[PDB]
Protein backbone atom coordinates (compact mmCIF):
# COMPACT_ATOMS: atom_id res chain seq x y z
CA UNK A 1 0.00 0.00 0.00
CA UNK A 2 1.72 3.16 -1.27
CA UNK A 3 0.75 6.36 0.56
CA UNK A 4 1.58 9.31 -1.71
CA UNK A 5 2.01 12.34 0.56
CA UNK A 6 2.04 15.77 -1.07
CA UNK A 7 2.73 19.32 0.15
CA UNK A 8 1.68 21.32 -2.90
CA UNK A 9 0.23 24.84 -2.92
CA UNK A 10 -3.15 24.04 -1.36
CA UNK A 11 -4.89 24.55 2.00
CA UNK A 12 -4.47 22.03 4.80
CA UNK A 13 -7.10 19.47 3.76
CA UNK A 14 -5.68 16.49 5.71
CA UNK A 15 -4.00 17.00 9.14
CA UNK A 16 -2.99 14.87 12.17
CA UNK A 17 -5.27 13.99 15.14
CA UNK A 18 -5.96 16.57 17.92
CA UNK A 19 -5.05 14.94 21.29
CA UNK A 20 -7.17 16.43 24.14
CA UNK A 21 -5.67 17.06 27.63
CA UNK A 22 -6.61 15.35 30.95
CA UNK A 23 -9.51 16.47 33.15
CA UNK A 24 -7.99 18.37 36.08
CA UNK A 25 -10.85 18.74 38.57
CA UNK A 26 -11.12 20.46 41.96
CA UNK A 27 -8.43 22.99 41.06
CA UNK A 28 -8.51 26.54 39.68
CA UNK A 29 -6.95 25.98 36.24
CA UNK A 30 -7.35 27.35 32.73
CA UNK A 31 -9.95 25.65 30.54
CA UNK A 32 -10.47 25.63 26.76
CA UNK A 33 -13.48 23.53 25.71
CA UNK A 34 -13.48 24.30 21.97
CA UNK A 35 -13.37 28.09 22.19
CA UNK A 36 -14.62 28.54 25.77
CA UNK A 37 -11.54 30.08 27.40
CA UNK A 38 -11.02 31.35 30.93
CA UNK A 39 -10.13 30.01 34.38
CA UNK A 40 -12.25 28.08 36.85
CA UNK A 41 -12.60 25.06 39.11
CA UNK A 42 -14.02 22.04 37.27
CA UNK A 43 -16.54 20.54 39.71
CA UNK A 44 -19.64 18.43 39.01
CA UNK A 45 -23.14 19.01 40.35
CA UNK A 46 -26.66 17.57 40.05
CA UNK A 47 -27.91 19.42 36.96
CA UNK A 48 -29.72 17.83 34.00
CA UNK A 49 -28.62 19.06 30.58
CA UNK A 50 -30.44 18.35 27.31
CA UNK B 1 -57.97 13.85 6.16
CA UNK B 2 -55.12 16.27 5.47
CA UNK B 3 -54.42 19.75 6.86
CA UNK B 4 -51.30 21.88 6.54
CA UNK B 5 -51.99 24.50 9.25
CA UNK B 6 -49.12 26.78 8.21
CA UNK B 7 -48.68 30.13 9.93
CA UNK B 8 -46.29 33.03 9.40
CA UNK B 9 -44.28 34.73 12.14
CA UNK B 10 -43.05 38.22 12.98
CA UNK B 11 -40.03 39.33 15.04
CA UNK B 12 -41.29 39.91 18.60
CA UNK B 13 -40.08 39.50 22.18
CA UNK B 14 -40.87 36.63 24.54
CA UNK B 15 -40.47 35.98 28.27
CA UNK B 16 -39.49 32.33 28.71
CA UNK B 17 -39.84 30.52 32.03
CA UNK B 18 -36.96 28.12 32.67
CA UNK B 19 -38.12 25.49 35.15
CA UNK B 20 -35.77 22.87 36.55
CA UNK B 21 -34.80 19.66 34.69
CA UNK B 22 -34.53 21.68 31.46
CA UNK B 23 -38.10 22.58 30.52
CA UNK B 24 -40.18 25.67 29.76
CA UNK B 25 -43.92 24.79 29.99
CA UNK B 26 -44.92 28.49 30.00
CA UNK B 27 -44.21 31.60 27.92
CA UNK B 28 -45.58 35.11 27.43
CA UNK B 29 -45.56 37.11 24.18
CA UNK B 30 -45.13 40.82 24.92
CA UNK B 31 -46.88 41.98 21.74
CA UNK B 32 -50.59 41.13 22.21
CA UNK B 33 -51.84 42.97 25.30
CA UNK B 34 -50.42 45.61 27.67
CA UNK B 35 -50.73 43.08 30.50
CA UNK B 36 -48.23 40.82 28.74
CA UNK B 37 -45.91 43.79 28.20
CA UNK B 38 -46.16 44.60 31.92
CA UNK B 39 -45.38 40.98 32.79
CA UNK B 40 -42.32 41.11 30.52
CA UNK B 41 -41.25 44.46 32.00
CA UNK B 42 -41.05 43.41 35.66
CA UNK B 43 -40.15 39.80 34.73
CA UNK B 44 -42.98 38.10 36.61
CA UNK B 45 -46.06 36.07 35.71
CA UNK B 46 -48.06 37.12 38.80
CA UNK B 47 -48.56 40.89 38.81
CA UNK B 48 -49.60 42.66 42.01
CA UNK B 49 -52.03 45.57 42.20
CA UNK B 50 -50.74 49.04 41.40
CA UNK C 1 -56.90 30.03 12.55
CA UNK C 2 -55.74 30.82 16.09
CA UNK C 3 -52.43 29.85 17.72
CA UNK C 4 -53.43 29.64 21.39
CA UNK C 5 -49.95 29.81 22.97
CA UNK C 6 -48.38 27.57 20.33
CA UNK C 7 -45.01 27.86 18.62
CA UNK C 8 -42.61 28.22 21.56
CA UNK C 9 -39.25 26.65 20.67
CA UNK C 10 -35.84 26.79 22.33
CA UNK C 11 -34.03 29.77 20.74
CA UNK C 12 -30.61 28.34 21.66
CA UNK C 13 -28.89 25.35 23.30
CA UNK C 14 -28.17 26.98 26.67
CA UNK C 15 -29.33 25.34 29.90
CA UNK C 16 -30.76 27.77 32.46
CA UNK C 17 -31.80 27.35 36.09
CA UNK C 18 -35.00 28.70 37.66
Amino acid sequence: VVLSFELLNAPATVCGPKLSTDLIKNQCVNFNFNGLTGTGVLTPSSKRFQ
Amino acid sequence: AAAYFVGYLKPTTFMLKYDENGTITDAVDCSQNPLAELKCSVKSFEIDKG
Amino acid sequence: HTSSMRGVYYPDEIFRSD
